RNA sequence: AUAUUGGCGAGAGACCGAUAGCGAACAAGUACAGUGAUGGAAAGAUGAAAAGAACUUUGAAAAGAGAGUGAAAAAGUACGUGAAAUUGUUGAAAGGGAAGGGCAUUUGAUCAGACA
RNA sequence: CGUGGAGGUCAGUGACGAAGCCUAGACCGUAAGGUCGGGUCGAACGGCCUCUAGUGCAGAUCUUGGUGGUAGUAGCAAAUAUUCAAAUGAGAACUUUGAAGACUGAAGUGGGGAAAGGUUCCACGUCAACAGCAGUUGGACGUGGGUUAGUCGAUCCUAAGA
RNA sequence: GUGAACAGCCUCUAGUUGAUAGAAUAAUGUAGAUAAGGGAAGUCGGCAAAAUAGAUCCGUAACUUCGGGAUAAGGAUUGGC
RNA sequence: AGAACUGGUACGGACAAGGGGAAUCUGACUGUCUAAUUAAAACAUAGCAUUGCGAUGGUCAGAAAGUGAUGUUGACGCAAU
RNA sequence: CUAUCUAGCGAAACCACAGCCAAGGGAACGGGCUUGGCAGAAUCAGCGGGGAAAGAAGACCCUGUUGAGCUUGACUCUAGU
């Protein structure tokens, strides 16, 4: 459908912003039924979701 | 359900109609000339044709300072465009046509489009924006198109 | 935990959510005839700015 | 300029709502309405403005009480019940 | 406006009642001529004066 | 006795009939512009009654084609009649750098008198 | 000669179709214009003797309204830039998810405000219009939800002033 | 981070991928460049462009209201390990 | 701050960054204006000089008032040049 | 990056009617009139000769028993004093 709430959401339950959330490319059936913000927490735990780690920048030339 | 100059006979004649399409109308007049008197086999091979970008359609009236191309050799004029939409508009009309044509018995091997036109509808207005302030119009140019297609004998 | 929507009153009152498409249909095409002959006309009478500049002098 | 870019100075307002016309027409730096000076005692009524004694002239709104003197003379100003 | 007084939120309220369509079973009435709502109006468009 | 282009109640017209008549026959001093004083439109007509098209089919749907209502869809809400500029279709005809016009006639189309 | 009304007359015409409208169909008048046949059409309308006038259009850079040619033409070119697979879908250069590629580069294309706007905020449903291409998407469309203060502000002071 | 710097340039947290597109590479264009020899001969006119530039050291004239002129003019250097 | 080292004699290696000089008119300089054709040699300016006026006054406003401005002032001041 | 071609969207200036020229007279520099030379459909990209092409130019000059800004010992007045 159109993951544009999830999206929006799982960065306010997460704490990193909006562009390092991974959702799933292959359960949207599923992701796109947690609507509320307290199912977002159920999917979380469950690996549905994943926040990306922090891409490095590196000081080792510094 | 009234029709325009039709020298046919009413009883072995389907009949299709599309009213305030919005689409050109100086389009849908070249495409809507290009297949009067052909049948209804050739005519979807050619608006198939026109989409894949060989057999295009001739523009003979409203033609001015538009490019030339090779593929209206064939039609003997040396201006040809190929309005992707107006065929998409006009080949709804045709498969419509032929879903009338097999409800009355009329058989579909010798079917043939006897009397097809467009007109003018009414324009569909918008506004746009020029310099030192000044609005001046921006219309759309809809049409009605009216076909009907019968059966050849001898 | 509703057994109210938006439509269960209007159900009751006259229209209907079939009959309904077949008037918010109505409108938006009457509100189109409507602002269609007021493009028709304000389009004439616009570029009439009284007090213009006609910026080329020398 | 003197068009386009001073333009897009206007943001703060020179005209509230009036108390007694309701209009956007009560001037703030000097507090005086300009359809009806409010704190004046009577409306701003001109001649000249002939179209505007119709925009606000007797007649126009409710009348709550002015529609029924019309009507309580015709019946001598009376008092007491209906009837039985 | 985030910090307006009571004279806007007053008038407001009815700016935000005196948007929504005609009903439509106005147009179902005998003698009812109101095909569309007229003073009907969006921000985009027309600001209101206050 | 006199005055009265305001309010209220009446009665009439060798006046106008929607580009007229008040700006307004209609949710008009409304919609709308302007900071504001003020400026201020457009917009009436299906039918006797909605009897506003059940049903079938093509289409994703807008709708189309049947069917049906109707005295009339050449009255289907875009709704009396539907003019012209302008445009499509088919038919007739003509055309070496304009088209149109005047006088005469050939050819092609159509009309004719009865002299039944 | 004609037009809008008014007084007589024709015991005028008319739903078995009155005005209007169209016709390289006909006739009369030198003409102004009158009369007939056909198609459409559906409720009124002429002749003669008179009376009256807001009475005859090609123009007025005429007024209002409508539509042309120009014309599918001018163009839709600042801001570095998009690509692949999948998903719903009638349909995807444009929606979403992933994967890459980038950019803003902390006086930011970030996070909050003040003026001003006023429900655009957010969810569900939807594409006739708008988003000068598209569209299932949206600051658009339809219906509902949302703003919680003893402390943060106004309220209370005084300045220039009124 | 380089840098004296909140310059310019690149990168992280945060955000965006929006501005009609596809093919072709003609003339004329708008913008951005380069050039043999000559160096203003162009033109009303060096208009426009190119040059010089940052830092250190040496080096600085007329005139002067003794404060300036002055970054005057004119020279050399610059990496990495 | 200094020395040996090494190179396609490169070296503020992109980014960033003064063209310079000798004379003449005119304005002293910093600043301001013709928003949307004129940024200047115009205006302003410090400096210099003049005039009015000792308060019941000088200059100016008000239709008038028991009214005002300079004046919360008083010639090293205010006003007009 | 335009332009060119294609998909989609798609206005305006302007317009009596339309566009081959040479001489001729002529409102004194014709697209039409008059003698001539000629003349083949629909046309695309460029172009700036013509259309005395298109614009709310800057003009110089005059008339009007037409105003306004401004100046004085114009005429006739007036606040102030
Ligand atoms: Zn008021």
């Amino acid at each position: 459908a159109n993951l544009r709430t999830q999206k929006r959401l799982a960065a306010s339950v997460v704490g990193v912003g909006k562009r390092k959330v991974w959702l799933d490319p292959n359960e949207t059936s599923e992701i796109a039924q947690a609507n509320s913000r307290n199912a977002i927490r159920k999917l979380v735990k469950n690996g549905t979701i994943v926040k990306k780690a922090v891409t490095v920048h590196s000081k080792s030339r510094t | 359900a009234r029709y325009g100059a039709t020298s046919t006979n009413p009883a072995k004649s389907a009949s299709a109609r599309g009213s305030y399409l919005r689409v050109s109308f100086k389009n849908t007049r070249e495409t809507a000339q290009a297949i009067n008197g052909w049948e209804l086999t050739k005519a979807q091979k050619y608006l198939e044709q026109v989409l894949d970008h060989q057999r295009a359609i001739p523009f003979r009236r409203f033609n001015s300072s538009i490019g030339r191309t090779a593929q209206g050799k064939e039609f003997g004029v040396t201006k040809a465009r190929w309005p992707a939409k107006s065929v998409k508009f006009v080949q709804g009309l045709l498969q419509n046509a032929a879903a009338n044509a097999e409800a009355k018995g009329l058989d579909a091997t010798k079917l043939y489009v006897s009397h097809i036109q467009v007109n003018q509808a009414p324009k569909q207005r918008r506004r746009t924006y020029r310099a030192h302030g000044r609005i001046n119009k921006y219309e759309s140019s809809p049409s009605h198109i009216e076909l009907v297609v019968t059966e050849k004998e001898e | 935990r509703r057994t109210i929507t938006a439509a269960d009153r209007r159900m009751v009152s006259g229209v209907t959510e079939k009959q309904y498409k077949k008037g918010m249909k109505k409108m938006q095409q009457l509100e189109k005839n409507a602002i269609n002959t007021q493009i028709r006309r304000e389009i004439k009478r616009v570029n009439f700015q009284t007090h213009y500049r006609d910026e080329l002098l020398q | 300029g003197k068009g386009t870019p001073s333009f897009g100075k206007r943001h703060n307002k020179s005209h509230t709502l009036c108390n007694r016309c309701g209009r956007r027409s009560f001037h703030v730096q000097k507090k005086t309405c300009s359809s009806c000076g409010y704190p004046a005692a009577k409306t701003r009524s001109y001649n000249w403005g002939a179209k505007a004694k119709r925009r606000h002239t007797t007649g126009t709104g409710r009348m709550r009480y002015l529609k029924h003197v019309s009507r309580r003379f015709k019946n001598g100003f009376q008092t007491g019940s209906a009837s039985k | 406006a985030a910090q307006k007084s009571f004279r806007i939120k007053q008038k407001m309220a009815k700016a935000k009642k005196q948007n929504r369509p005609l009903p439509q079973w106005i147009r179902l009435r005998t003698n009812n001529t109101i095909r569309y709502n007229a003073k009907r109006r969006n921000w985009r468009r027309t600001k209101m004066n206050i």
